[PDB]
C-alpha cells in the first residue's frame, strides 16, 4: 500500500516559516516539498517556502508565485539533483475548498500524482504534526499513512536537540 | 495569561514612565525577557532584552541612553525606565519571554497583551 | 562570559543533511542570524552553496543574491553571520585555507564565525561540531589561559555551542521522536 515517509527538517522548516511570516490567526502559509516518488512509499527530505496570498473573505482569489517555483527549484537542483519537486505543504489547520485547484497547478511541476502535506502548527494535537492527501477522482482528496524517516544523521541531530 | 505588563499611560514629550512585567512561570521556562512595540500601522519592533542570571542587556539603536532594562529575579519582574520620551515612542508595549537572546519577535515563547504608552505630541514636561 | 553561538533546530539539521550528502566531498554554505551581545552569535538559518575545494572561490556571489532576495520574499531577512563547512572525518579545525576563507569573511564583518562540522563522526552518536574565530592584536583563569595560548599557536579560537529551540519546535521536536 501507498506509505509517506516524512523528515524532521520537513516539518520544521514549514513551522519556521509559519512563525516567521507572522503568519495571522484564521490565514495560512503555502511551500513545496522535494524528495522521491519514485517508489510506493514517497520519501519527503525537503521543503521550502513560497509567497502565496489569499483572500480571507473570497476563497477563489489566491495567488502564487510561479516563477519563484521554477527559480527556487532550479538553485535546489544544484545543491541535490536527486531531490524532485513532489507536492506542497500548507499550515492547514484543515482542507480548504481551494485546495484541489491549487494542487491542479502543482501538476505542472511534479512527475507523479502532487502529495498535500497538512502540517500542524499549532501543536493542539497528541502526536504526528502532519497528514498527507493525494487527489483522485474514484477529484476528491484521498487520505494517506505516513511515518517519520531521515537518515541516520538527522536522527541523530534530533537527539541532540532534546538533550541539549 | 503567564505575563502582565503595568505601568504605562499618558506622558508628555520629554517625560517619563517605568513599565513593569510579571511572570506567573506556570506553563514556560525563559532564560530571556524582552520588550517589544508596536505602533499602529507597524511591525512589532524589537527594543530592549534582558537575561534573568547575570542579567545582560541589549537596547534597538532608537531607545539607548533613553531606556533601561533590568530584573527583580526573586519576584520574577522585569522593568523597562523610559526617560526623555518622544512622540514617536507612543505604542503598545509587550514583554515576551523564552530561550532566544536577541531582537527577533518570533523566537521568544510567550507575551503579555501589552500596556499602552501615548507620549503627547503637544504637551511637554 | 564566554563567547557563544546559539544555533536553531533547522540550521543544525540542514547543516547534518548538506555534510552528510556531500561526503566524501568536503561541502560549505553561509550562515544566516544576527550578532547580538558581545557574547552572543544567533544562527537562525544556513544554505547551501553548489559544489565547485572549499575557498573563498566556493562562494558564488550570483547564488547568494538570488537565495538571499528570495528568502526576504519569504520572511527570511536575517544577515549573513559566517558561513560553515564540513569536514568528513577530519576534526574540528580550520586548515590554512579555511583560514583565509575566514580572513576574507572577517574584512565584511569583524564578527564573523567559522563553522566546522564532522557528519562522519556524528553517527557515532554524537553531534561534532565546532565554532572559531581568528584572533587579531592579579587573578586569572588558568584553563582560559591555556586556550588563549593554543589559540595564539594555531591563529584561531574556538567559541562554545548552544542550541536555542523555541517551546513549539521542542513540541513538535518530541512528535518527531
Ligand atoms: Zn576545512
Amino acid at each position: 500500500h501507498e506509505k509517506v515517509t516524512i523528515a524532521p527538517l520537513v516539518l520544521l522548516s514549514a513551522l519556521d516559516h509559519y512563525e516567521r511570516t507572522q503568519t495571522k490567526e484564521n490565514k495560512r502559509c503555502v511551500g513545496v516539498i522535494l524528495g522521491d516518488a519514485n517508489s510506493s512509499t514517497i520519501r519527503v527530505t525537503n521543503s521550502f517556502a513560497l509567497p502565496f496570498e489569499e483572500d480571507e473573505k473570497n476563497s477563489d482569489v489566491w495567488f502564487l508565485d510561479h516563477n519563484y517555483i521554477e527559480n527556487m527549484n532550479e538553485m535546489c537542483k544544484k545543491i541535490n539533483a536527486k531531490e524532485k519537486l513532489i507536492g506542497w505543504y500548507h499550515s492547514g489547520p484543515k482542507l480548504r475548498a481551494s485546495d484541489l485547484k491549487i494542487n491542479e497547478l502543482f501538476k505542472k511541476y511534479t512527475q507523479n500524482n502532487p502529495l498535500l502535506l497538512i502540517v500542524d502548527v499549532k501543536q493542539q494535537g497528541v502526536g504526528l504534526p502532519t497528514d498527507a492527501y493525494v487527489a483522485i477522482e474514484q477529484k476528491t482528496f484521498l487520505h494517506l499513512p505516513c511515518t517519520i524517516e531521515a537518515e541516520e544523521a538527522e536522527e541523530i541531530g534530533v537527539e541532540h536537540l532534546l538533550r541539549g | 495569561v503567564q505575563l502582565q505588563e503595568s505601568g504605562g499611560g499618558l506622558v508628555p514629550a520629554g517625560g517619563s514612565l517605568r513599565l513593569s512585567c510579571v511572570d506567573s512561570g506556570r506553563t514556560f521556562s525563559s532564560t530571556v525577557m524582552a520588550w517589544f512595540r508596536q505602533a499602529p500601522g507597524k511591525e512589532r519592533e524589537f527594543v530592549a532584552t534582558i537575561r534573568w542570571s547575570g542579567g545582560n542587556t541589549y537596547y534597538a539603536d532608537s531607545v539607548k541612553g533613553r531606556f533601561t532594562i533590568s530584573r527583580d529575579n526573586a519576584r520574577n519582574t522585569v522593568y523597562l525606565q523610559m526617560n526623555s520620551l518622544k512622540p514617536e515612542d507612543t505604542a503598545v508595549y509587550y514583554c515576551a519571554g523564552g530561550t532566544y537572546y536577541g531582537t527577533l519577535s518570533y523566537k521568544y515563547d510567550f507575551w503579555g497583551r501589552g500596556t499602552q504608552v501615548t507620549v503627547s505630541s503637544h504637551h511637554h514636561h | 562570559t564566554k563567547e557563544t553561538v546559539y544555533i536553531s533546530s533547522i540550521a543544525l539539521l540542514k547543516m547534518l543533511k548538506h555534510g552528510r550528502a556531500g561526503v566524501p566531498m568536503e561541502v560549505m554554505g553561509l550562515m544566516l542570524g544576527e550578532f547580538v551581545d558581545d557574547y552572543t552569535v544567533n544562527v537562525v538559518d544556513v544554505f547551501a552553496m553548489p559544489q565547485s575545494g572549499v575557498s573563498v572561490e566556493a562562494v558564488d556571489d550570483v547564488f547568494q543574491a538570488k537565495m538571499m532576495d528570495m528568502l526576504k520574499q519569504t520572511g527570511r531577512d536575517q544577515m549573513v553571520v559566517g558561513w560553515y563547512h564540513s569536514h568528513p572525518g577530519f576534526g574540528c579545525w580550520l586548515s590554512s585555507v579555511d583560514v583565509n576563507t575566514q580572513k576574507s569573511f572577517e574584512q565584511l564583518n569583524s564578527r564573523a564565525v567559522a563553522v566546522v562540522v564532522d557528519p562522519i563522526q556524528s553517527v557515532k552518536g554524537k553531534v561534532v561540531i565546532d565554532a572559531f574565530r581568528l584572533i587579531d592584536t592579579g587573578l586569572l583563569n588558568k584553563a582560559n589561559i591555556q586556550a588563549l595560548i593554543h589559540g595564539l599557536n594555531r591563529h584561531y579560537y574556538s567559541l562554545n555551542i548552544d542550541y536555542h529551540k523555541t517551546a513549539k519546535e521542542t513540541k513538535m521536536l518530541m512528535n518527531l521522536h
